RNA sequence: GCAGUCAAGCGUUCAUAGCGACAUUGCUUUUUGAUUCUUCGAUGUCGGCUCUUCCUAUCAUACCGAAGCAGAAUUCGGUAAGCGUUGGAUUGUUCACCCACUAAUAGGGAACGUGAGCUGGGUUUAGACCGUCGUGAGACAGGUUAGUUUUACCCUACUGAU
RNA sequence: CUCUUAAGGUAGCCAAAUGCCUCGUCAUCUAAUUAGUGACGCGCAUGAAUGGAUUAACGAGAUUCCCACUGUCCCUAUCUA
C-alpha cells in the first residue's frame, strides 16, 4: 500500500546535524513500518528492500532538486516494477513535479504484442511509452534539473547515452554497483541527477518469484531451483531441444510426482552431462552450476519470454 | 529406611571427617598434622561436606 | 484411517505421517543443541567484530555478511538443511541483534515439518587488541 | 492381551516369534521375561517351541504358519526341523519349501482361513500352500509394499496396516477377507507392523515401547 | 559397533574398505553409497579401516535424489563380493556389493530391499529381516 | 612454556568444591632472543615416508581420594609412562583448519633423531615471465615455471652364521 | 577553480604467472578443499605495439575435476633370467 516515505519541510535552514536528525526519524518510522508488515503477512513471505539507511539517504538529495522524473521499467513485467507511492508522493509540494511514469527496454517483443500492453493504460488513465492516443506505433529519442529512476539494473546507466552517448558511467553485469549518486549536466538548461542503485520492497509475488530475471546478482545464489523451476515451467521443451541440440529425456516419470513440462531436476541432469562440468569426486551431473549458465543465457537476452499483463492467461507470448 | 539411629554409624565412617585442603585425604575430624608424607604433615584441613 | 498413537484422537492423513501436530509440536523437538542467546564482540572506533578467532570481516552493522558470521558461529544450524535466514528488526540504542532460523529435520520416518524458531544475537563492547596537530 | 515385552532389547517380536491357535515359536536368546510374555498368559494351553532355523533366530520372516500347517524355507536343516516336528502335534504338516524367496513371513500374511502373498512368488508354492494350509490366496498389494507379511498382521477377527495406506486399498482389503483393519502403527510409530508384534484370537504381543493408545486400537481391531 | 545391533557376530573377510563405492539396494532413490567410515575399526598408521558383512558403515551417496546427497548417513552393508567362510565351512560370495541407508538405531529409511541379504546382517539387524524378501 | 605461595573477591549463604586478582618465589630448554667458544683445506641445510628407543608435565586404559558427587554425566587431585594414541580433503609445509571413526585420537627428546636410508614438493646457482624500484647494469627475505641428490668391499656396532 | 614543471589511468581486465594485508568476500564443486572455477574490485604495485582484451587449432608447456584403468595404496605374497 506504501513504498516510499514523505520527504517535507526543508523551509531553508541551518543545523546540518538536525536535518539528517529529521530525516532519521521519518527513517525510523518507515522501518517501523516495515517490520510490522511480518507478523501481518503470515510469517515467512519477506521483501526485497535496502536495509542501509545511506543509500535512501542518497536517494533523497536527487529528486527534490531534480523537480522532474522518469521512471525506468523493462517491458517483460512492468507488474512488480511499476512504483506504488510514488504519485501520493511528489505531488504536494506545489513545485515543480507530475513524473509521468514510462515503460522501457521494448525492443525484445513481437509487435502485435505491444498494443497488447498499450492496451492494458487504455481503461486505466496511466501515463506510458515505449522507448528501448492511437497516432503512435514506435518513435526514437526525439520522443531545471531532471532524474532517471529504475528498480536495479533497468538501464538507468544504459539510457544515460540517450543525451550524448559515450558511456560516461560504467555498465556492469552486476546490478550492485551503481551508488553514491552522479551527476550529468549537458546543454546548459537541462541537468540530470543520475540516481544510485535501487530495489523496492513488495508483497504479491513473494516467495514464489519470477522477480528474479533483473533484479538479483545470478552467482551468489545458493537456492539455484526455485528459478530454475519457474524457467522450465515456461518455454516448452521442443523449443529448448532445437536451439541447444541435445536430447535430454523422454519424461519416463509419467506418474503425480512429475508429470509433463518437466520440473528443473530431470532437465540439468543429462546437460552437465552433455558440457562435461562434473563434481569433485565423483562423475555426476553439478546442477548448481549448471543452472547458473542457463539463468544467465535466459536474463541476458537469448532465451525470451514476457508476461500477460492483469489476470489469468495460459499463452500470451508466441515466439 | 535407614532409621537414623543407625544412619549415625555409616555416618561415623563415611561422613564424619576432615579432609587436607593439599591432598585430599581422609582424615579424622579431631586431627591436624595430615598422616601422609608427601603433603609434608600440613595443617591446612576443612570438614568433609554434609549439608548441600 | 489411522489413530495418532500419542493423544489417541485425532485421524491423521494417509500420505505418510507420524502422531498428531500437537504432540510432534510439545514432544518432539528439532531445535535442540542451540543457544537462544548468542554473544558476539564489537568496537566503536575500529568496528572490526570476529568470530571468536578471526580477521575482521569488515561489514557493516544490519548487513549480510552478518548472516555469514552468525551461521559461522558453532550451533546445530549448520547441519540441517538451512532456509529463510531474515533480520527481524530491533531497537538500534539495544545492541542486540534478531534473526529468526527454519532447519529441515526428518521426523521419526522419512516425514519433514516445517520449523519457526528464532535466536537473538547480543554484543558486547570490546577495544578491538590488534588495534590496540 | 496386548502382554508388551522385548525379545532382548529389540522391540520386534514378529521377527524372533510366532504364534497362532495351536501353537507358538521363539528363539534362543534367553530373557525369561520374554517366554513369560507367554508362558505367563498360556497354561498348558499350547506349546512354545525354541528353534533358531537355519542358524537364524529370526523365525517369524522366515517361516510361515497357521492353525493345520507350517511352511519353512530350503535352508533349514534336518535337526533344526526335528525338534520342529516332534515337539508340535502330528496335526500341523510341516514342509521344507523349495522355492527362490527365504523369508516366508515377509511375503505371506496367513490367518486361518484367508492369506495374502507376494505377487512374484512361484506357481508351485501358489498350490504348495494350499495343499498344507487348506487356505485361498490373493497376491496383490497392500499399499504397494510387495512385502505383505511385515507391513500387515492378521487374526481371523482382524487386521492391521501401516499408514500410508490408502484409505481405497484399506477397504479392498476389507472386501477381500472379510475381516475389519485399521491405519495403525505399533511401538510408538513404527511401520513395520508384522514384525513389531505377533497376534492371535486371545493374544497379543508388543514391545515394551509399545503405547496404550497403540494397545487401545489392538485391542480393538483384533479381539473384535 | 552396538548402535542398533540386536546380537553379536563372528569376524567375516573385510571386503571392502573406504573410497568404497557399493549399489543400494532400498528403495530411497539412491543408487550408490561411498563409504567413508566404519563404526568399529581400530586404528593402525597407515590401515584404512574396512567393512564387512553387516557392519554398519557411514556413508555419502553420488547418485539419488539430491534431497539425499550432500550429507552422511548411516549404512548397512548386506551384499558383498569377498569370499568369506561361515563356521559350516562354505566360502561364498554375491555378485556385487551392496549396502542400505539407515539410521544410528539400525532402523532403515525405505521399505524393501532389491535383491539377496546375508544371514550375517540379517540376524543382526533386525528390521532389515523384515523388509528383505531373500536371505542368501 | 609449566608450577608453586599469600588470598581481595567470584562462588544463590559459603575465600580456597572449583577459580582467583595486586604482589611474589622458582623450574624447563620442545619458542623466540642475546652471545660468538667449536667448525669456512666444507659436520650434506625445510618437510614428509620408514624405524627404534627414551622422558612425564597422563589424552585413554587399571586401582584410589575429593566435589556445588542422588543416579547418569562431568571436573580437581594421587600412584603410574606397563599398553595404545588413527583414517582423510586443502597446503611443499612445520604450524593450522575441517570431515570421520575411536577407548583415546596427550605433549615432547634423541646433532631442532633419521638424505653412503628414500623422496626432492620447498628453499638456495645458472634459463625465463609479471608487478614495484632504479637512468641503467640490475635488486626484491614478492609471486610463477623448469632444473644431475655420487661411493661402502674397510674398522666397530647390529642381525644371523662356523 | 586550482596545486605540483606535463597530463591525471579512457576503453578494457583481475586476489590474474602482476594483490602485502590474504587461507580476501560471496556462490559452486567435496562428507570435509590454504586448492580449482565464476563473480565483486579505491587495484601494496593491472592497463592499452614498455601493446590491452578476446581468440578456433596446435602444445613431450603449468593447473583442477570427472569416466575408464590398475599392486599407487589397504597389504603384502609369488614366479623367471
Ligand atoms: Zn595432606
Ligand atoms: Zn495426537
Ligand atoms: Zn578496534
Amino acid at each position: 500500500d506504501l513504498i516510499v516515505p514523505r520527504r517535507p519541510e526543508w523551509n531553508e535552514g541551518m543545523s546540518k546535524f538536525q536535518l539528517d536528525r529529521q530525516e532519521k526519524e521519518a527513517f525510523l518510522e518507515w522501518r517501523r513500518k516495515l517490520a510490522h508488515l511480518q507478523e501481518s503477512n503470515e510469517d515467512l513471505l519477506l521483501t526485497p528492500f535496502e536495509r542501509n539507511i545511506e543509500v535512501w539517504k542518497q536517494l533523497w538529495r536527487v529528486v527534490e532538486r531534480s523537480d522532474l522524473v522518469v521512471q525506468i521499467v523493462d517491458a517483460r513485467n512492468p507488474l512488480l516494477f511499476r512504483s506504488v507511492d510514488l504519485e501520493r508522493y511528489v505531488k504536494e509540494s506545489d513545485d515543480r513535479k507530475a513524473n509521468l511514469l514510462l515503460v522501457n527496454k521494448a525492443d525484445l517483443l513481437t509487435k502485435k504484442q505491444r498494443i497488447a500492453w498499450a492496451k492494458y493504460f487504455i481503461s486505466k488513465n496511466i501515463s506510458f511509452t515505449f522507448y528501448s492516443v492511437m497516432e503512435k506505433v514506435k518513435i526514437l529519442s526525439i520522443d531545471i534539473n531532471i532524474g532517471l529512476v529504475g528498480y536495479p539494473n533497468v538501464g538507468k546507466s544504459s539510457t544515460i547515452n540517450s543525451l550524448v552517448g559515450a558511456k560516461k558511467v560504467s555498465v556492469s553485469s552486476t546490478p550492485g554497483k551503481t551508488k553514491h549518486f552522479q551527476t550529468i549536466k549537458l546543454s546548459d538548461s537541462v541537468m540530470l541527477c543520475d540516481c544510485p542503485g535501487l530495489v523496492f520492497p513488495n508483497f504479491a509475488y513473494n516467495k514464489g518469484e519470477l522477480v528474479c530475471n533483473g533484479v538479483l546478482p545470478i552467482d551468489q545464489l545458493r537456492d539455484y531451483i526455485g528459478p530454475a523451476g519457474l524457467v522450465a515451467e515456461r518455454i516448452p521443451k521442443y523449443y529448448i531441444e532445437a536451439i541447444y541440440g541435445i536430447h535430454i529425456q523422454t519424461k519416463s516419470r509419467d506418474e503425480g510426482g512429475n508429470g509433463d513440462i518437466p520440473t528443473a531436476q530431470e532437465l540439468l541432469v543429462a546437460y552437465a552431462r552433455a558440457r562435461g562440468y562434473m563434481t569433485q569426486g565423483y562423475g555426476s551431473a553439478d546442477e548448481p552450476r549448471a543452472s547458473r549458465y542457463i539463468l544467465k543465457d535466459y536474463v541476458n537476452g537469448k532465451l525470451l519470454y514476457v508476461n500477460p499483463p492483469p489476470h489469468l492467461e495460459d499463452d500470451t507470448p508466441y515466439t | 529406611i535407614i532409621e537414623p539411629s543407625l544412619k549415625a554409624l555409616a555416618s561415623k565412617y563415611n561422613c564424619d571427617k576432615s579432609v587436607c585442603r593439599k591432598c585430599y585425604a581422609r582424615l579424622p575430624p579431631r586431627a591436624t598434622n595430615c598422616r601422609k608424607r608427601k603433603c609434608g604433615h600440613t595443617n591446612q584441613l576443612r570438614p568433609k561436606k554434609k549439608l548441600k | 484411517t489411522l489413530l495418532c498413537c500419542n493423544c489417541g484422537t485425532p485421524i491423521d492423513g494417509s500420505t505418510g505421517l507420524v502422531m498428531c501436530y500437537d504432540c510432534i509440536k510439545l514432544t518432539v523437538d528439532i531445535t535442540q543443541g542451540i543457544p537462544r542467546e548468542a554473544n558476539i564482540s564489537f568496537c566503536r572506533n575500529c568496528e572490526r567484530f570476529l568470530q571468536p578467532p578471526g580477521q575482521w570481516i569488515r561489514a557493516e552493522l544490519e548487513s549480510r555478511e552478518l548472516l555469514a558470521i552468525c551461521l559461522r558461529r558453532l550451533k546445530g544450524l549448520t547441519k540441517v538443511r538451512l532456509v529463510d535466514a531474515s533480520f527481524i528488526w530491533t531497537e538500534p540504542h539495544s545492541r542486540r541483534i534478531r534473526i529468526k532460523l527454519t532447519v529441515q529435520g526428518e521426523a521419526m520416518t522419512n516425514t519433514i515439518i516445517q520449523q519457526t524458531f528464532e535466536v537473538e544475537y547480543i554484543v558486547i563492547a570490546m577495544q578491538c587488541p590488534d588495534c590496540a596537530r | 492381551m496386548a502382554t508388551r515385552t522385548q525379545f532382548e532389547n529389540s522391540n520386534e517380536i514378529g521377527v524372533f516369534s510366532k504364534l497362532t491357535n495351536t501353537y507358538c515359536l521363539v528363539a534362543v536368546g534367553g530373557s525369561e521375561n520374554f517366554y513369560s510374555a507367554f508362558e505367563a498368559e498360556l497354561g498348558d494351553a499350547i506349546p512354545i517351541v525354541h528353534t533358531t532355523i537355519a542358524g537364524t533366530r529370526i523365525i517369524g520372516r522366515m517361516t510361515a504358519g497357521n492353525r493345520r500347517g507350517l511352511l519353512v524355507p530350503t535352508q533349514t536343516t534336518d535337526q533344526e526341523l526335528q525338534h520342529l516336528r516332534n515337539s508340535l502335534p502330528d496335526s500341523v504338516k510341516i514342509q521344507r519349501v523349495e522355492e527362490r524367496l527365504s523369508a516366508l513371513g515377509n511375503v505371506i500374511c496367513c490367518n486361518d482361513y484367508v492369506a495374502l502373498v507376494h505377487p512374484d512368488i512361484d506357481r508351485e508354492t501358489e498350490e504348495l500352500i494350499s495343499d498344507v494350509l487348506g487356505v485361498e490366496v490373493f497376491r496383490q498389494t497392500i499399499s504397494g509394499n510387495i512385502l505383505v507379511g511385515s507391513y500387515c498382521s492378521l487374526s481371523n477377527q482382524g487386521g492391521l496396516v501401516h499408514p500410508q495406506t490408502s484409505v481405497q486399498d484399506q477397504e479392498e482389503l476389507s472386501s477381500l477377507l472379510q475381516v475389519p483393519l485399521v491405519a495403525g502403527t505399533v511401538n510408538r510409530g513404527s511401520s513395520v507392523v508384522g514384525a513389531g508384534m505377533v497376534v492371535n484370537d486371545y493374544l497379543a504381543v508388543t514391545g515394551l515401547d509399545t503405547t496404550a493408545p497403540e494397545l487401545s486400537v489392538i485391542e480393538s481391531i483384533f479381539r473384535l | 559397533s552396538g548402535n542398533g545391533a540386536q546380537g553379536t557376530k563372528f569376524r567375516i573377510s573385510l571386503g571392502l574398505p573406504v573410497g568404497a563405492i557399493m549399489n543400494c539396494a532400498d528403495n530411497s532413490g539412491a543408487r550408490n553409497l561411498y563409504i567413508i567410515a566404519v563404526k568399529g575399526s581400530g586404528s593402525r598408521l597407515n590401515r584404512l579401516p574396512a567393512a564387512s558383512l553387516g557392519d554398519m558403515v557411514m556413508a555419502t551417496v553420488k547418485k539419488g535424489k539430491p534431497e539425499l546427497r550432500k550429507k552422511v548417513m548411516p549404512a548397512i552393508v548386506v551384499r558383498q563380493a569377498k569370499s568369506w567362510r561361515r563356521r559350516d565351512g562354505v566360502f561364498l560370495y554375491f555378485e556385487d556389493n551392496a549396502g542400505v541407508i539407515a539410521n544410528p538405531k539400525g532402523e532403515m529409511k525405505g521399505s524393501a530391499i532389491t535383491g539377496p541379504v546375508g544371514k550375517e546382517c540379517a540376524d543382526l539387524w533386525p528390521r532389515v529381516a523384515s523388509n528383505s524378501g531373500v536371505v542368501v
